[PDB]
């Protein structure tokens, strides 16, 4: 009984979307991950209709996706972390209409392992490094560069490993042209597995830790580590350097928190709830996704809650630090 | 075989120890990376259905032992010729070839 | 008929026979693997196709000697005394919730259609000759090395995610022939002893006579 | 009773056949039907170990049913 | 090697350095030590090509003359993913051979 | 000499029969044919823990101190030591320093393979004894009056830092380079940093700013040997 | 010859010659050479039998090699097994054509009283297992697992590492699920002997295929204070 | 501190698997749970035996390996047998003299026959399903044990038209005590009414047996 | 005895490297906590297992992932000592 | 090759030896209070130093500035690990003196971080 497999209709659900200048021109595309398929979508500005330019089947589980620019670069690269145990860097070729693999670097065994990296993927906002990490105890930083023939070059991985430690999210921090920072929603389960009473599970707390890639000494150092009040579930990179302050917005259950390392005190805003809501009162509220709009003028975030409510988030800076978060109902 | 027929030769699986002029080393390209043995199986091997079927010598009618050969070793040695194409590789006017 | 195929949540398929004049339901066969079954469909009187939560399809057949004349201790391996043979494994990649054996076009042949949770629709079509089966197997084995998956994964390893791949040729990989570069299409098609139009035509004929 | 002694047999009869003979009544778990080495032939008497008592009690009755080569066969407890 | 139980691999996180093999080791697999069917190229960790050591043999440590590969079977079993396969200790066999020849010669 | 006189085994104590047994095995390892040598080697490895770390070392160590060894006999004896070092991994702590003064000379041996096998046995000894035992044992040898002991102790700390890692003994090493009673100890600490950089190579980079700050105060020292070794340590780093 | 390069050039030359005078004249000579006592001769003759077998396709040299297994001499029988091991390593995917031929030979060898006969047959299973990966030959391989598996309680290291290699080859050919189904009953067995051998098979399956085992673990029930059911998989849509 | 076998057997869901030594386990509940799970194969039985595996007196007399049939069809065994039967007669002089003057074309089987042995006549052997572990006595204890109501052709010795001769007495003497549920015609089974066999006929009419997806 | 201790050092070396290998003295609790945590990671990784769980419970996927991450701390209750 | 390549194996590479630091964290008996976490930014160090100097000097029977400065260097990190400090001192002191020594130095640092000034209670008194 020999069978042949064919696909009539490809998958249409969307796991990831990144937007960038992938074609290398003025036009903006979206690169969507449909789990097992990678597609390139270009939406028409005047007509308004979305067009599918490319659709390639990758035979793997795409677990994370990011877009990446080199310093002073026009075209964007696609960095894919998957279950393959390797990290690939892809470039869209418009003359050929195909993705082109530029780099493929191998670090681990394949499958969706617990300690092999691939789950979280964060890029440095200037484009000097990329950081791939597993759910727990395994992170790896790759340094990206350009040679004299304008080709992408990759280095050996720098590793940051911390045993017994869970990662909820990892995002790259916008420090201007200083040493690249990466922020994390870590948790340490070491104490909790040694308390028979179960108290240590109850009162262990999530921390935000900052890893700094010291480009001078070629190694990654775990700088700052600060406990959070409640458990966040993801992070937002606040645009920094010349434009805006450099910090992280932590989204947690019923709260949005601005934090930065330094003298800045933490700033918390409750999330607005719907008036006269029919839900169960015990249920909290989280944010499920966000997006940043950076103009040259100013910037805001659009974050959506579980119920579908999109809020604008705007930061108010009193000189160097930020003083309050402002939060405005945008739509549903 | 003669010099044009040596692309029709089979190779030994292990690489040659004298690397120069080898056909089965990595550098020569005759030992390729990620070989699928099922795809390259019928190359330079006998295939009764395929292109190299079990042949016999055109002269003595006894079976050859090399794929794509039209002349058995003894007849090719004695006439001085390539076992595959039959072009002569040796001038045997002054050689009393001895099969012993 | 009087055969019942029960899908356990994790114990896979069980074959039960209902005998009228005793009024009883008797387990006569089952499977040797744990399987998280989501759906099933009967291919013939002896074969069952199934799908898991983990994203793979299997085809389990019942061996030719088995009789369902069992009258109700021993058992093999803490189970039924007769075991069913797994004759196909295939990891789709996405959770299948619906298998159905049908004909899709008028004047086509039958196929096994499955619809994944993610929104995909595929078919599993049986080869009718060995010459087709050898052609498509060779096209697949060339393309696994010439045109490897774009994210660094191995294709034979991908389709063998939980159980080794059995008796299936991936046609999604094979129809990426037409996306290769022309020197590579010519190089692959040399060893099949065909020109790249002929390879595209044979890839397009099987899709045409089963599907869309 | 688990075992029985069986007399009066013809050497064409075999232990495998004997097992099928008495499992007609109830299964012979352990069969013993001597092969004599010296002249390579059977004297024709048997010993049978069963699962439990059940096989043994039936045993004597099973003797009446038995009839090998037109002849009877002794079955008694042991 | 598979023939010496006391030898020990580096196993650090491999990098962009390509591992090489000396004339004696040419054509064999670094892990299972076979001569046939080369599948993938060997990468060594940064420390193992530091400095003067850049370009020496992976398996023994002599002047390297060609690139090292993993075989097909070590690829299928994913033995190529364990780390830097540079051997970091000489072991008993190499040391014994030296003292034996030196005693004689 | 105890093998010359003949004596019934039953007459003497279990300790004395144990040490006579070890003495026979060591004779077969030193002077035997390769069959005798193989069997005796195997048996002293398997029965090592049963013998105890004490009775082995107080007969192995006098043999390595002898003025008439050949280098193949020295090699066979230190092969015995590192075979039994896997066995009694935690029972070698009272014998750490005794092993070092019989093995640290091999770190400056003119023969390359002696130098490597001296390194491997000091790194195995460090992994067997652990940092604290090693630190306490080698503390006295930093300010010793002979420059031979100080030389080879500075060589051996480099090896112990390779095995256990630089962050382990970086506080101790900083404490030994600051010490302003003795310049011998300051010289020795800076020599350890030089040797770590020669040995570790690329590995020292994640600690480079910790290492330079230990050495910076030595460039301006009043003692000229210390200034020289600080410049040499900077060059190594 | 003592130098290994001379030996591997020699083995290659046998395949080239067999392309000219045919595999039978070559093969009879090589099969006669297996009666020799010294192992270096026999191991190389074994490799040369596989070389010719590969270059002149295995249906030519198979019958005579399988016939030589009946010769009542131990080294000849170990020799034929050894050259089948090399043969399956060399032919790779093409070895799905002869696995049914040599399955009964190997199950005869795995029932054998000599331990070596069992270690060479396990090497053959390892290499034959990885060749037919992806080709639906799992019934032969599962049959041979039934013979390989009782040898897990052997203690000799050569035999013990050949068995483990065979099981690691079988994991990639018949799947992690079968290999976990074999281990399951002895992971918590009362004797440490059965237990640690079983645990070191489990670790090999776990390392190589950690992700695939999620679907294959058994259901453990809840006890009084700890919950052990994975309730998500029990979800019904 | 530890369970005896009776409490353990009642505490299992399935008490047939528990053995004498399972109580000595460090976690006996999980052990007997795992022994009663489906499709797992038991620990090889010789783990507790003092004699080494396969080192037993019966194994001394094992016969030589036999080739399969499709290989004996090639005639390799007769040729190579004759060959090595000549080569024991030769002296060392003669063997070393035909090593300088060799003899070609001696033991040659045509290629087409050898190809056909491997690519036409190959048969799959008898294989064993998963969990069927080999143990030492296995190939002799492979006779097994055939149930009442099922007869062998040879048990010809009866020579009776088709019911059993013994039954004419089992109805007399009674149903045997050893079998509680056994059913035989005339006593408690139809030769009431006999519609049981008609059911199988009707169902057998109902079935289509056409395997899906096979080769044409 | 020494072979017991060398097996012990080797297996604790493995367990530090790959979290979740056992040895001869793995308790039930340890083995099951490992396979719970590996399961959670696997669910997070595969997109359609996570879809299935987000449909069967009427939750959004972000809530599902966040609850699975919360369960990773004590997946099977407190340690049994 | 400027040194040899071969320098011994590290403890991350070599499985033949067990982790002696973890093993000692199991079997040494540590003092009662060392689990309380210390922040050294909240502690004033140079006031703590003369007591340590004096304490080590009388335990030792002489003065060892390497042991002194070693103890001080371990207290420079933000969260000092107390159990490792008792282990690392056990070689120099008795191992019974090390336990007592941590048993008085550690609550003293706790008292210092509870203060606003950085100074522990017994030193505010005197
Ligand atoms: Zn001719
Ligand atoms: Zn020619
Ligand atoms: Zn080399
Ligand atoms: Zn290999
Ligand atoms: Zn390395």
């Amino acid at each position: 009984m020999f069978l042949y497999n064919l696909t009539l209709q490809r998958a249409t659900g969307i796991s990831f979307a990144i937007h960038g200048n992938f074609s290398g021109t003025k036009q903006q595309e979206i690169v969507v991950s449909r789990g097992k398929i990678l597609e390139l979508l270009r939406p028409d500005p005047n007509t308004g209709k979305v067009h599918t330019l490319l659709t390639v089947e990758v035979f793997g589980v795409i677990r994370s996706l990011m877009a990446f620019r080199l310093t002073g670069g026009t075209k964007d690269y696609i960095v894919v972390g998957s279950d393959s145990g390797r990290i690939v860097i892809l470039e869209y070729q418009p003359s050929k209409n195909m993705f082109e693999k530029i780099h493929q670097e191998t670090f681990g065994k394949s499958g969706c392992r617990r300690i092999v990296p691939g789950q979280f993927l964060a890029v440095d906002p200037k484009g000097r490094a990329v950081m791939i990490s597993a759910i727990e105890k395994q992170k790896l930083v790759y340094i990206l560069n350009r040679d004299a023939a304008a080709r992408l070059t990759i280095s050996s991985p720098l590793e940051a490993h911390k045993a017994n430690t869970l990662v909820y999210h990892v995002v790259g921090v916008d420090v201007g042209f200083e040493n690249p920072m990466f922020a994390c929603l870590e948790m340490d389960y070491e104490e909790a597995d040694n308390d028979p009473t179960g108290e240590a599970a109850a009162n262990t707390q999530q921390t935000l830790t900052f890893y700094e890639l010291d480009l001078g000494l070629n190694h990654v150092v775990r700088k700052y580590s600060e406990p959070l009040e409640e458990h966040g579930n993801f992070l937002i990179t606040v645009p920094g350097g010349s434009d805006g302050p450099s910090g992280v917005l932590i989204c947690s259950e019923n709260y949005i928190t601005y934090k930065n390392f330094g003298d800045q005190p933490d700033i918390r805003c409750p999330i607005p709830r719907r008036r006269n809501d029919l839900d169960d009162p015990e249920r909290g509220m989280i944010f499920v996704c966000s997006a940043t709009h950076k103009t040259k003028s100013m910037f805001f975030f659009l974050a959506q809650t579980e119920q579908g409510d999109i809020f604008k988030i705007t930061l108010e800076t009193d000189e160097d630090m930020v003083t309050e978060i402002r939060l405005k109902y945008f739509d549903t | 075989v003669c010099e044009k027929c040596e692309k029709k030769l089979g190779t030994v699986i292990t690489p040659d120890t004298w690397k120069d002029g080898a056909r089965n080393t990595t550098e020569s390209g005759g030992r390729k990376l990620n070989e699928n043995k099922a795809l390259t199986s019928k190359k330079a091997r006998f295939d009764p259905y395929g292109k190299n079927k079990f042949s016999t010598c055109r002269i003595c009618k006894s079976s050859v032992h090399q794929p794509g050969s039209h002349y058995c070793q003894g007849c090719a040695y004695k006439k001085g010729i390539c076992a595959m194409c039959g072009k002569k590789v040796l001038d045997t006017k002054n050689y009393k070839q001895t099969s012993v | 008929g009087h055969r019942v195929i029960v899908s356990d949540v994790q114990e896979s398929f069980i074959w039960v026979r209902y005998k009228r004049n005793e009024n009883q339901l008797i387990i006569f066969a089952d499977d040797t693997y744990p399987r998280w079954v989501t759906t099933a469909s009967l291919l013939d009187y002896d074969t069952v196709a199934g799908a898991d939560k983990f994203g793979n399809i299997c085809v389990v057949r019942l061996p030719p000697n088995t009789n369902d004349e069992v009258d109700e201790d021993r058992g093999l391996l803490n189970g039924a005394s007769q075991k069913a043979e797994v004759i196909m494994n295939y990891h789709v990649g996405e959770t299948v919730l619906s298998l159905q054996k049908t004909t899709l076009i008028p004047g086509g042949s039958e196929s096994l259609v499955y619809t994944t949770l993610s929104g995909g629709i595929g078919i599993l079509v049986p080869f009718t000759s060995h010459e087709d089966h050898d052609f498509f197997q060779h096209v697949e084995m060339h393309l696994r090395s010439e045109h490897p998956p774009l994210c660094g994964r191995d294709h034979l390893s991908f389709r063998s995610y939980y159980f080794p791949v059995k008796n299936v040729i991936d046609g999604d990989l094979c129809e990426q022939f037409n996306s290769m570069e022309p020197n590579k299409q010519k190089n692959v098609s040399e060893e099949l002893d065909r020109t790249p139009p002929e390879v595209s035509k044979k890839l397009e004929d099987i899709r045409t006579r089963y599907a869309f | 009773d688990a075992t029985v002694y069986v007399g009066g047999l013809d050497e064409k009869v075999s232990e495998p056949l004997l097992w099928e003979l008495f499992l007609q009544a109830g299964p012979v778990v352990n069969t013993h039907m001597p092969k004599d080495r010296v002249t390579g032939q059977h004297q024709g008497y048997g010993f049978v170990e069963f699962l439990s008592e059940e096989d043994a009690d039936y045993a004597i009755k099973i003797m009446n049913m038995i009839k090998l080569y037109g002849k009877p066969i002794r079955v008694n407890k042991a | 090697a598979k023939h010496h139980p006391d030898l020990i691999f580096c196993r650090k996180q491999a990098g962009v350095a390509i591992g090489r093999l000396c004339e004696k080791c040419d054509g064999k697999c670094v892990i299972c030590d076979s001569y046939v069917r080369p599948c993938t190229l060997v990468r060594i960790c940064d420390e193992c090509n530091y400095g003067s050591y850049q370009g020496r043999c992976v398996i023994c440590g002599g002047p390297g003359v060609s690139d090292a590969y993993y075989c097909k079977e070590c690829t299928i079993q994913e033995k190529d993913r364990d780390g830097c396969p540079k051997i970091v200790n000489l072991g008993s066999s190499k040391t014994d051979l030296f003292y034996e020849r030196k005693k004689y010669g | 000499d105890k093998l010359l006189v003949d004596v019934d085994e039953s007459t003497l104590s279990p300790e004395e029969q144990k040490e006579r047994k070890i003495m026979k095995l060591l004779l077969k390892i030193k002077n035997g044919t390769p069959p005798m040598r193989k069997a005796a080697l195997r048996q002293i490895t398997d029965k090592a823990r049963e013998f105890g770390a004490g009775p082995l070392f107080n007969q192995i160590l006098p043999l390595l101190m002898s003025p008439t060894l050949e280098d193949q006999e020295r090699h066979l004896l230190v092969k015995v030591i590192d075979r039994i070092l896997y066995k009694l991994d935690d029972l070698v702590r009272p014998y750490v320093h005794k092993i070092l003064v019989v093995i640290e000379p091999l770190l400056i041996d003119e023969d390359y393979y002696a130098r490597v096998e001296g390194r491997e046995i000091i790194s195995n000894l460090a992994k067997a004894a652990g940092l604290a035992t090693m630190i306490s044992t080698m503390r006295p040898d930093i300010d010793n009056m002979d420059e031979y002991v100080r030389n080879t102790t500075a060589r051996a700390f480099a090896v112990v830092a390779s095995a256990l890692g630089i962050p382990s003994l970086l506080p101790f090493l900083k404490a030994v380079c600051k010490s302003k009673k003795s310049w011998q100890a300051r010289h020795t600490g800076i020599k350890i940093v030089q040797q770590i950089a020669i040995l570790m190579g690329c590995a020292i980079l994640p600690h480079l700013r910790s290492l330079v700050e230990i050495i910076e105060h030595g460039l301006v020292d009043e003692q000229q040997k210390v200034r020289t070794i600080s410049a040499l340590a900077i060059a190594a780093l | 010859a003592h130098k290994k390069a001379i030996r591997r050039a020699t083995v290659n030359t046998f395949g080239y010659i067999a392309k000219a005078i045919g595999p039978h004249d070559v093969l009879a000579t090589l099969l006669n050479n297996l009666k020799v006592q010294e192992r270096q001769n026999r191991v190389c003759t074994t490799v040369a039998i596989a070389i010719v077998a590969e270059t002149c396709s295995p249906f030519t040299v198979l019958p005579a090699l399988m016939n030589e297994y009946r010769v009542p001499e131990l080294n000849v029988q170990n020799g034929v097994l050894k050259s089948l091991s090399f043969l399956f390593e060399y032919i790779g995917e093409m070895g799905k054509d002869y696995i049914y031929a040599v399955t009964p030979l190997l199950e005869d060898a795995l029932m054998d009283r000599d331990l070596v006969h069992r270690q060479t047959a396990s090497a053959v299973v390892q290499h034959m297992s990885l060749g037919v990966y992806g080709f639906g030959c799992e019934d032969s391989l599962n049959h041979l697992l039934n013979y390989v598996w009782p040898n897990v309680f052997e203690t000799s290291p050569h035999v013990i590492q050949a068995v483990m290699g065979a099981l690691e080859g079988l994991r990639v050919a018949i799947g992690p699920c079968r290999m976990l189904q074999y281990c399951l009953q002895g992971l918590f067995h009362p004797a440490r002997k059965v237990r640690d051998v079983y645990w070191k098979i489990y670790n090999s399956i776990y390392i190589g295929s950690q992700d695939a085992l999620i679907a294959h673990y058994p259901r453990i029930y809840n006890d009084d204070k700890n919950t052990y059911i994975r309730y998500e998989l029990d979800y019904i849509l | 501190n530890r369970f005896t076998v009776a409490e353990l057997k009642q505490l299992v869901a399935r008490p047939d698997v528990v053995e004498m030594h399972d109580v000595t386990a460090q976690d006996p509940k999980l052990l007997v749970h795992l022994k009663a799970t489906r499709n797992s194969v038991p620990v090889p039985r010789h783990w507790c035996f003092k004699r080494k595996y396969l080192q037993g007196k019966r194994g001394i007399e094992k016969p030589p390996f036999e080739l399969p049939d499709f290989i004996k069809r090639t005639g390799i065994q007769e040729m190579r047998e004759a060959l090595q039967e000549k080569e024991e007669q030769k002296t060392m002089k003669s063997k070393m003299r035909e090593k300088v003057r060799p003899k070609m074309g001696k033991i040659d089987i045509d290629y087409q026959k050898l190809h056909d042995a491997f690519f036409k006549w190959q048969t799959k052997p008898k294989l064993t399903i998963h969990g069927d572990l080999y143990y030492e006595g296995k190939e002799f204890e492979t006779r097994l044990k055939k149930k009442p109501g099922d007869l062998s052709d040879e048990l010809i010795s009866l020579g009776m038209p088709v019911p059993p001769p013994w039954l004419i007495a089992m109805q007399r003497y009674g149903p045997p005590p050893s079998y509680p549920n056994l059913k035989i015609p005339g006593l408690n089974s139809p030769i009431g009414t006999n519609a049981a066999e008609f059911q199988t006929k009707t169902e057998e009419e109902e079935i289509d047996r056409t395997p899906w997806g096979e080769l044409e | 005895m020494t072979d017991r201790y060398t097996i012990h050092s080797q297996l604790e070396h493995l367990q530090s490297k790959y979290i979740g290998t056992g040895h001869a003295d793995t308790t039930k609790w340890e083995w099951l906590v490992n396979q719970h945590r590996d399961s959670y990671c696997s669910y997070m990784g595969h997109f359609d297992l996570l879809n299935y769980f987000a449909i069967a419970e009427n939750e959004s996927k972000a809530r599902v992932r966040f609850n699975l991450m919360e369960k990773m701390l004590q997946p099977c209750g407190p340690p049994a000592d | 090759m400027d040194a040899g390549f071969f320098r011994g194996t590290s403890a991350e590479q070599d499985n033949r030896f067990s982790n002696k630091q973890k093993k000692l964290l199991k079997q040494l008996k540590f003092a009662e209070c060392l689990e309380k976490k210390v922040d050294m930014s909240k502690v004033n160090l140079e006031v703590i130093k003369p007591w340590i100097t004096k304490r080590v000097t009388e335990i030792l029977g002489f003065e060892d500035d390497v042991v002194i400065e070693f103890i001080f260097n371990q207290l420079e990190v933000k969260n000092p690990d107390s159990k490792m400090m008792q282990i690392n001192l056990t070689g120099f002191l008795n191992g019974k003196n090390a336990r007592e020594f941590m048993g008085e130095l550690w609550p003293l640092l706790l008292s210092a971080q509870e203060n606003i000034a950085g100074i522990p209670s017994a030193f505010l008194e005197l």
